[PDB]
């Protein structure tokens, strides 16, 4: 009912996003700004929009990108009416977005009251236990006695997992199978905890052996309407990180789906979401789903529905941006659907070998292979392209579409084979 | 000469037209100027000496002069240029 | 004839070499910049494009064979509008 | 240094076994030899000129010079060769 249209969008990002937001503006026909830094004047998203402004003289490289007021400033003096931030550098920061907010300046993305409202995992368990799916079984409370952990084990199961609140760390991951086990390991986890880190605010979960975490994919307008995606597979993982995804599903029931995509459509209608989100789960082999969390931000996945769906994700972002609702595009379940076989890959100036590193220096040849039903997205990419040291390594991302899933795995296998990077 | 006439460019006509004809001419077949360093205006770029260049409110222009080679096609000597993220010869 | 099923539009465009002023008379030279440009509904096939490249007379004037796809006609047509933006052919 | 090596080179290795080091060092580095002509092998390619290379029974490449910069700050020169059709700048 508000129609407030958008004049110019102003990316505070640098790469490939930089690149699809541009692409995606002018397609919309919408004036864009472009920022760099001083290290990164080789890239091409600089010269791709139609002005680039240089931001943090003398800041490092690495917090370039993070400084809110000269880019504010410059969002001002630009006549910017509407800034996206991306990701990873600044939309998880909600001090930029309140302030976003009070430079009257328009916001791609939620409002900062459910950026906030995320904040740390105890909101999140707090509202997940309120309303919401099950979240990963155990102890919301720390143990810090063996008898916590004891009455636990014999309640729930002699089998159980202890893990350590207050760290990332692997090291407080402990198996326990029997009550010989169970002191023992309770009292070297106890130790290591209090001994490596501080408070030593152990939980005891269930024994998983292998988690597989499947991600939904949320938009929704600013009037209250609300449409899932569909799902994406993620069970390829180096060890905590994406190297590859699968958007359509490997092994997955219909029901079991169908639980999901209720599931994450009430919880986004319980969190009363505004903008693109994605919501994770953790389903075990018997046929369980648990939460994980939501990314609140535009995954980089998110194309990959793109092309499950025949939709875009960037113009609806800006549309709903506008404050146009969902009907108005006829964005409705019926007419999305699950169209092909979808795999991702992206290559990075690593060396498998040792120790999974990245590698710096000049490329000497670079070539195409863009096939048939084979999209590619080329973030730093050019002859005598020279990569930074201190930035991401990211260079090329594939997506195949095939007629199946194994037509897409060859059809990119030959895609690999026909790319060349040497040096 | 094209439609790029306005009530000043007609008077700077009628006063001088034959200057005229050569300037404009000259800016034709070479682009535009004044967006130069005096340095580069007289002198132009040393090799191995990148420099920048401004053309609009935001538009940058980083310029390396890589190399410069010999006379090869009855005199067709080639140039060498770097821009951010490009790789240019000129003949 | 019944499992393929008509899924979406597509629209094809054919880039050439020729004069577009004179006759459509096509035209001849070496490549100076080359810039190629990819969405998510655009699709390009390269014949003989790359940086510094030669294109010879006794052969067809076809250098990029581009494929878009869209939901509809209209998104179609101004894809298109957009990618041939998006490339950069220059010399 | 043996990945490939044959009974053969295994012969070679008892006969001069550090000439035998050496000479896998230096193919390993800057790869086969007797590829090359007698003049090209030694004496090298000309500025301005260009040559053919046969690798396989189809495997046929074609290199032309194209200038050498000079050293940058601590004896690095850049050197332009034009492939089949693409271009390579070598340090």
């Amino acid at each position: 009912l508000e129609y407030k249209p958008i004049k110019k969008v102003m990316v505070a990002n640098r790469g490939e996003i930089a690149i699809r937001v541009f692409r995606a503006c002018t397609e919309l026909g919408i004036r864009t700004v472009a920022i760099y830094s001083e290290q990164d004047t080789g890239q091409m998203h600089r010269q791709k929009a139609d002005e680039a402004y240089l931001i943090g003289r003398g800041l490092a490289p690495v917090q370039a990108y993070l400084h809110i007021p000269d880019i504010i400033k410059v969002a001002k003096e630009n006549n910017v009416d509407a800034v996206h931030p991306g990701y990873g550098f600044l939309s998880e920061r909600a001090d930029f977005a309140q302030a976003c907010q009070d430079a009257g300046v328009r916001f791609i993305g939620p409002s900062p009251e459910v950026v906030r409202k995320m904040g740390d995992k105890v909101e999140a368990r707090a509202i997940a236990i309120a309303a919401g799916v099950p979240v990963v079984p155990g102890t919301d409370a720390p143990i810090t006695s063996l008898h916590e952990a004891h009455e636990f084990s014999n309640t729930y199961g002699f089998p159980i997992i202890f893990k350590a609140a207050y760290g990332g760390g692997g090291r407080g991951m402990r198996v326990v199978h029997s009550y010989e086990e169970l002191e023992e390991n309770y009292t070297r986890a106890y130790s290591e905890a209090l001994a490596a880190f501080g408070n030593g605010a152990l939980f005891v979960e269930k024994f998983i052996e292998k988690p597989r975490h499947i991600e939904v994919q949320i938009l929704g307008d600013q009037y209250g309407n609300i449409l899932h995606l569909y799902e994406r597979d993620c069970s390829i993982q180096r060890r905590h990180q994406k190297v590859v995804e699968i958007a359509p599903a490997a092994h997955l029931d219909p029901q079991l789906r169908t639980r999901l995509t209720s599931d994450s459509v009430k919880l986004a209608k319980q969190v009363g979401y505004e903008n693109a989100g994605t919501v994770e789960f953790l389903v075990d082999r018997h046929g369980k789903h648990y939460f994980i969390e939501v990314n609140s931000r535009l995954q980089v996945e998110h194309t990959v529905t793109e092309e499950i769906t025949d939709v875009d994700l960037v113009h609806a972002q800006i549309h709903v941006a506008e404050g146009r609702s969902l009907p108005d595009l006829g964005l409705r379940q019926e007419n999305i659907r699950i169209n092909g076989c979808a795999i991702q890959c992206r290559v990075t100036t690593e060396d498998p070998a040792r120790s999974f590193q990245p590698d710096t220096g000049r490329i000497e040849v670079f070539r195409s292979g863009e096939g048939m039903g084979i999209r590619l997205d080329n973030a730093s990419a050019f002859q005598g392209a020279v990569i930074s040291p201190h930035y991401d390594s990211l260079l090329v991302k594939v997506i195949a579409h095939g007629k199946d899933h194994p037509t897409a795995a060859t059809k990119m296998s030959r895609a690999l084979a026909e790319f060349r990077v040497r040096g | 000469h094209g439609e790029e006439v306005t009530p000043e460019d007609v008077l700077s006509a009628a006063m001088y037209p034959d200057v005229f004809a050569h300037f404009k001419d000259f800016t034709a077949t070479f682009g535009p100027l004044d967006s130069l360093n005096t340095r580069l205006f007289l002198q132009g770029p040393k090799i191995a000496e990148e420099f920048e260049v401004e053309l609009e409110r935001g538009k940058t222009l980083h310029i390396k002069a890589l190399a410069v080679s010999d006379l090869n096609r009855a005199g067709q000597r080639q140039v060498f240029f770097e821009l951010n993220g490009q790789l240019r010869s000129i003949l």
